[PDB]
RNA sequence: AACGACCGUAUAGUACGAGAGGAACUACGGUUGGUGGCCACUGGUGUACCGGUUGUUCGAGAGAGCACGUGCCGGGUAGCC
RNA sequence: CCGAGUGGCUUGCUACCUCGAUGUCGGUUCCCUCCAUCCUGCCCGUGCAGAAGCGGGCAAGGGUGAGGUUGUUCGCCUAUU
RNA sequence: AGUCGGGUGAGAACCCCGACGGCCUAAUGGAUAAGGGUUCCUCAGCACUGCUGAUCAGCUGAGGGUUAGCCGGUCCUAAGUCUCACCGCAACUCGACUGAGACGAAAUGGGAAACAGGUUAAUAUUCCUGUGCCAUCAUGCAGUGAAAGUUGACGCCCUGGGGUCGAUCACGCCGGGCAUCGCCCGGUCGAACCGUCCAACUCCGUGGAAGCCGUAAUGGCAGGAAGCGGACGAACGGCGGCAUAGGGAAACGUGAUUCAACCUGGGGCCCAUGAAAAGACGAGCAUGAUGUCCGUACCGAGAACCGACACAGGUGUCCAUGGCGGCGAAAGCCAAGGCCUGUCGGGAGCAACCAACGUUAGGGAAUUCGGCAAGUUAGUCCCGUACCUUCGGAAGAAGGGAUGCCUGCUCCGGAACGGAGCAGGUCGCAGUGACUCGGAAGCUCGGACUGUCUAGUAACAACAUAGGUGACCGCAAAUCCGCAAGGACUCGUACGGUCACUGAAUCCUGCCCAGUGCAGGUAUCUGAACACCUCGUACAAGAGGACGAAGGACCUGUCAACGGCGGGGGUCUUAAGGUAGCGUAGUACCUUGCCGCAUCAGUAGCGGCUUGCAUGAAUGGAUUAACCAGAGCUUCACUGUCCCAACGUUGGGCCCGGUGAACUGUACAUUCCAGUGCGGAGUCUGGAGACACCCAGGGGGAAGCAAAGACCCUAUGGAGCUUUACUGCAGGCUGUCGCUGAGGACUCUCACUCCGGGAGGAGGACACCGAUAGCCGGGC
RNA sequence: CGUGGAAGUCUGUUAGAGUUGGUGUCCUACAAUACCCUCUCGUGAUCUAUGUGUAGGGGUGAAAGGCCCAUCGAGUCCGGC
């Protein structure tokens, strides 16, 4: 994770890059199919290593709060 | 590093070169523009009344 | 003195100017005579320098192919739609008026034509609310409430990439980089540790400006630093 | 200029 | 300045003094600082020399070169100190 | 207390000398000197028994060393003398 | 870095041959870019140049020398540049935009095509021999396809597979070397091109896995896994030809390992997204013709370049795979190749003194501002490792042990000439035996960190940074450039970017709006010009009035805005009256404060106290792991820093041949002690001393040489900078006039503006622009 | 336990970049900024070639009034003179 940062940067900072890149990293179920293979292939850009499927997505995750309220209206 | 004899081997690079209107190895051949007679800038020659005295 | 770093600015030198060399698509609207029938299929997703988010390349009936602003969620395959009678689904780009009230919309047109200009960073959004024979009003992503003409177009969604600001720089050599893609000169030196040759701050035995940071707004430039037509300071009271 | 002779 | 000065012993646990305490002349031994000289002795050096030994090169052996003006290590004559 | 002086280390005063520059403080090294003498020699007095001192006289031959803080000079401190 | 012979010559230490001895190993070798410009070769010379000499030469003189369809240029496009047009400007050789065109890459962007040998004093993929290839066109045959697509064409980190050269190992052959042995060295060749082979990737069929397939790793699959079959498909690689070509005195090998080049895959990263165009392919074959123009010598550096020089400086690319060594593109040593030109020599055991340096007994920082300088430690393996900490780190903490050779072996792996171990034997004072190669620990201060800086006395605590905060702005924006025409931000849009402050994290960031600043409001007051009203004037100047914009008065908001946080008493100034903390501070005058630690002794350091001359919260306060050529201090270790100096080594120094400057010079001058003098005299005065000349020395004096003193003052000197100094000038805000039109509030559309491809939409007599007036106005 | 191989990460005279101390050598120099040893960085805010842009009250400036051809609190040349 934040490993990489060895004694820089203090708490907060390397905290957080963990976190984001924690759920950044995690397992993403892809809008297509259903398999939990979406990897992200740059900033905002997300892939199913399954169907290909490419799409814009968060920032550092796939879906942003803001996304889903979209779908509803 | 010194501004002088250290910096001076740098110094390979080939700008003013035998102007082809006046003959003055003044043509920039980066500017395209002679400093002496002016041509590439001016179809005129260049010349100005201070390269003399002002009574001359 | 000499002129304040904001004066050598405006000269619009290589230091301050953006890579535009580097720049993919200027963002903007495709034009339609009317009717609506236009459509294209989402062929890649790509990075846009500029912006630091995501943008869709777009294949359309008439053969045309552009980068587009992208919303979240549109993905390749996925086939987007611009014009009056366009589908009212995330993606599609159509004028306020055929647009729901309460939908969340991104890069709207100030002027209807003019190819989108509010609402574009990573993640931002507008918030149509009010329908009228007239005015179509929208709440920008600064909280403003800006009366549109209903004839203004507007994509459908809240724009790509968005929480890009929630992970910190941590170091330099992170800023560095991003700012190397815009018209930026960095890093930034505090007038305060300047020569008063240099910055109406500049000078002293210690560091401290030599004025209230305040200015007025009729300051010329040269003068004008520090907090600008500041309406207050701090964040007491 | 600078101190000792002519540091 | 070619010499300056100090400590110790005998004098004497004496003169003196209630006691406590405690000298001197003189003769001795030594120390310190300074001075001039010298090298038997001790010590240093000693890229004179002899030996051990690492790397490498001359095929091995033998015998050598280089490793900063001895590769390093051990011993060290004269002389100079 | 008051009064009379010598010195030219301190400080102050003056503005004579140098502003076509006489290189700073402290330290260091190396040489000569002064006496208003700290020790050493020879002496006087003693509130000088002795021992240890206190004060003074002649006297500049020799000596007057090593360290802790401090850039310090100065000074404070330690152990030797 | 030379030495002994010898050559040539009038002349030889340095020109040439040989031998012996050395030096250079990412360079002192090889190929080149820029730059130089004939320096290249040959012959003849020595007046010049060459740190001495010269028969030599980059010198002088005269000749000669550079050969290309397939190496570059040329072509393409890059940042960007110019030209024309348009517009601006008093104007232009000036100026931004827009439109069109052209320019812009010689090592090192893209790119039609060449290899091998031979040859000259000097050129060479250029000439010659052999062989091959590309393009265009012409003719003939085929073909009617033909433009969609592909290619050109791409970032960073990790990694697998294919694979050549090289290197090494095994054995054979050819040639050499060595001389107790049987070893050691070199060679064992052969292209472009033509043909052919294809792993990886992708896809197809078959198959039918519900747990298997697969990797260095990730991974894969009923949306169809393995296996089998197949389509497409790689090398500068293999293979065949090329080649009874070429080359070699000869032999004119075969296998292997590791594998640069080259080929082809997999994975990971981005608040960073990693050129474009020409061109090629797509799109056959034969024969013939054509392929012009420019560059091509040489140097490429401790003598051919820049630095005034044959300058110890500076100056890009490729050779990164020669051997031993070892982790290594490291040291040390040695090839190939280069060199003895980092170009003056001869002599003295060669003194003093100086530069680099070795070794010094006992002591061991006593030296000193300070351990400055030097020294210690050191490689690898095993054991082991504190406080603190942001849990990453601290940490190679510290500390302890091991370490060679020789004999025979084991384990890992396909194997290495790879790695890890075992037993026994054995030498030395010493086994990382040289070389390579950390001294260690603690306390305090500062800045969080990596990073930046005064080219040439400052590398730091200064700047930057992420992070924290405030300000401005909805884009016909805020901010900024231009005189204008116009422009940067901006292929951008509040998750933006402008303007500032603070400066990682951690705990926090009190009180004050009185002054100043900024901003909002405003009954009333003040507030310019035009128009308007009165007076005045046959008109006019002029005087006064009415209305009143921004602005000011006044009011409010605001301190993470400039800044403030006291005296007095048990409020006063002027708003408040110092909260958490910290504290004799890099802030404390007094001061070496007092107490404690530590030392024989401590103006130091650390801790506590602390009334703080004159600490204190984003002018950030406190504090803090990690980090540091940052400041201070303590300990162990170490030592010529010191007690206290000695001896040694090399280069000078000294003598000799040759070459050969400069600084400085009013004159006189063998001085010394005193005195005098404008008070700091070799020269005046009095005495003393004093025969001349020359060598070496360390520098006492010549207020030594070098610089018209920087300090200080003065001059009605200069400049940079500041401000509520004087005066002005931009700029911003605001009223008014013109553009400008119809019906103190209002409608419209037609000028004008803006959006729109257009149709048309928004806006609209405003805005913009021209003119003027008031205010703000160190931006100048 | 292994695999993996992150990092403005560590050691490092790899190349390359930098410039802390010696206040050494030099200081009519080899040199109008050099030499030697010591020292810092060395996968990144890295270093570097070439091409290109910014011009003088203007640039450029991680800010030292640094730099803009040995020239900088306003370059250089000529002119005003
Ligand atoms: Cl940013
Ligand atoms: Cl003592
Ligand atoms: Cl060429
Ligand atoms: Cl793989
Ligand atoms: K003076
Ligand atoms: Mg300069
Ligand atoms: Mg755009
Ligand atoms: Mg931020
Ligand atoms: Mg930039
Ligand atoms: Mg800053
Ligand atoms: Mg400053
Ligand atoms: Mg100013
Ligand atoms: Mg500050
Ligand atoms: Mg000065
Ligand atoms: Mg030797
Ligand atoms: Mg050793
Ligand atoms: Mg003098
Ligand atoms: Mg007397
Ligand atoms: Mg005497
Ligand atoms: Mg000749
Ligand atoms: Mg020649
Ligand atoms: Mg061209
Ligand atoms: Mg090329
Ligand atoms: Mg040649
Ligand atoms: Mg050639
Ligand atoms: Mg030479
Ligand atoms: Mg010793
Ligand atoms: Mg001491
Ligand atoms: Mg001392
Ligand atoms: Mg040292
Ligand atoms: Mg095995
Ligand atoms: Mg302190
Ligand atoms: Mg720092
Ligand atoms: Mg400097
Ligand atoms: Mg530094
Ligand atoms: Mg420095
Ligand atoms: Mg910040
Ligand atoms: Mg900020
Ligand atoms: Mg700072
Ligand atoms: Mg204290
Ligand atoms: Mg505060
Ligand atoms: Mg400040
Ligand atoms: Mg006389
Ligand atoms: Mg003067
Ligand atoms: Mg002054
Ligand atoms: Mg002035
Ligand atoms: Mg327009
Ligand atoms: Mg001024
Ligand atoms: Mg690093
Ligand atoms: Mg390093
Ligand atoms: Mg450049
Ligand atoms: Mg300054
Ligand atoms: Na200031
Ligand atoms: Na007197
Ligand atoms: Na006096
Ligand atoms: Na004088
Ligand atoms: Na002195
Ligand atoms: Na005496
Ligand atoms: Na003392
Ligand atoms: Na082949
Ligand atoms: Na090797
Ligand atoms: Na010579
Ligand atoms: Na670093
Ligand atoms: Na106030
Ligand atoms: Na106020
Ligand atoms: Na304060
Ligand atoms: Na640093
Ligand atoms: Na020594
Ligand atoms: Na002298
Ligand atoms: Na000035
Ligand atoms: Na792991
Ligand atoms: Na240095
Ligand atoms: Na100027
Ligand atoms: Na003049």
């Amino acid at each position: 994770r934040s490993g990489r940062f060895g004694a820089r940067y203090g708490r907060v900072s390397r905290r957080r890059v963990a976190e984001i890149e924690s759920e950044m990293n995690e397992d993403h179920a892809c809008p297509n199919c259903g398999e939990d293979r979406v990897d992200r292939q740059g900033t905002g850009i997300w892939q199913c290593s399954y169907c290909d499927y490419k799409f814009t997505g968060g920032s550092y995750k796939p879906e942003t709060p803001g996304g889903k309220t979209v779908r509803r209206s | 590093t010194g501004a002088g004899t250290p910096s001076q081997g740098k110094k390979n690079t080939t700008t003013h070169t035998k102007c082809r209107r006046c003959g003055e190895k003044s043509y920039h051949t980066k500017k395209k523009v002679c400093s002496s007679c002016g041509f590439g800038k001016s179809a005129k020659r260049r010349d100005y009344e201070w390269q003399s005295k002002a009574g001359e | 003195g000499r002129r304040i770093q904001g004066q050598r600015r405006g000269r619009g030198t290589s230091t301050f100017r953006a890579p535009s060399h580097r720049y993919k698509a200027d963002l903007e609207h495709r034009k339609v005579e009317d009717g609506d029938v236009i459509a294209g299929t989402v062929v890649d997703i790509e990075h846009d320098p500029a912006r630091s988010a995501p943008v869709a390349a777009v294949e359309f009936e008439d053969g045309d192919r552009r980068l587009i602003l992208a919303p979240e969620g549109v993905g390749v395959g996925d086939e987007l739609q611009v014009g009056v009678s366009a589908e009212i689904a995330p993606g599609n780009t159509l004028p306020l008026a055929e647009i729901p009230e309460g939908v969340p919309v991104c890069n709207v047109e100030s002027s209807p034509g003019d190819g989108g200009k509010f609402a574009r960073a990573s993640g931002v959004n507008a918030q149509l609310l009010t329908h009228d024979r007239n005015v179509a009003v929208v709440k920008l992503p600064s909280g403003e409430m800006k009366r549109l003409d209903p004839q203004c177009r507007a994509t459908i969604g809240v724009v790509a990439g968005g929480g890009r600001t929630d992970k910190p720089f941590v170091k330099a050599g992170n800023k560095h980089h991003k700012m190397k893609a815009r018209g930026t000169k960095w890093p930034n030196v505090r007038g305060v540790a300047m020569n008063a040759v240099d910055h109406p701050f500049g000078g002293g035995g210690r560091q401290h400006p030599g004025k209230p940071k305040s200015i007025s707004r009729n300051a010329p430039p040269g003068r004008k630093v520090g907090d600008i037509a500041s309406k207050r300071t701090g964040r007491g009271g | 200029x600078t101190x000792p002779f002519x540091x």
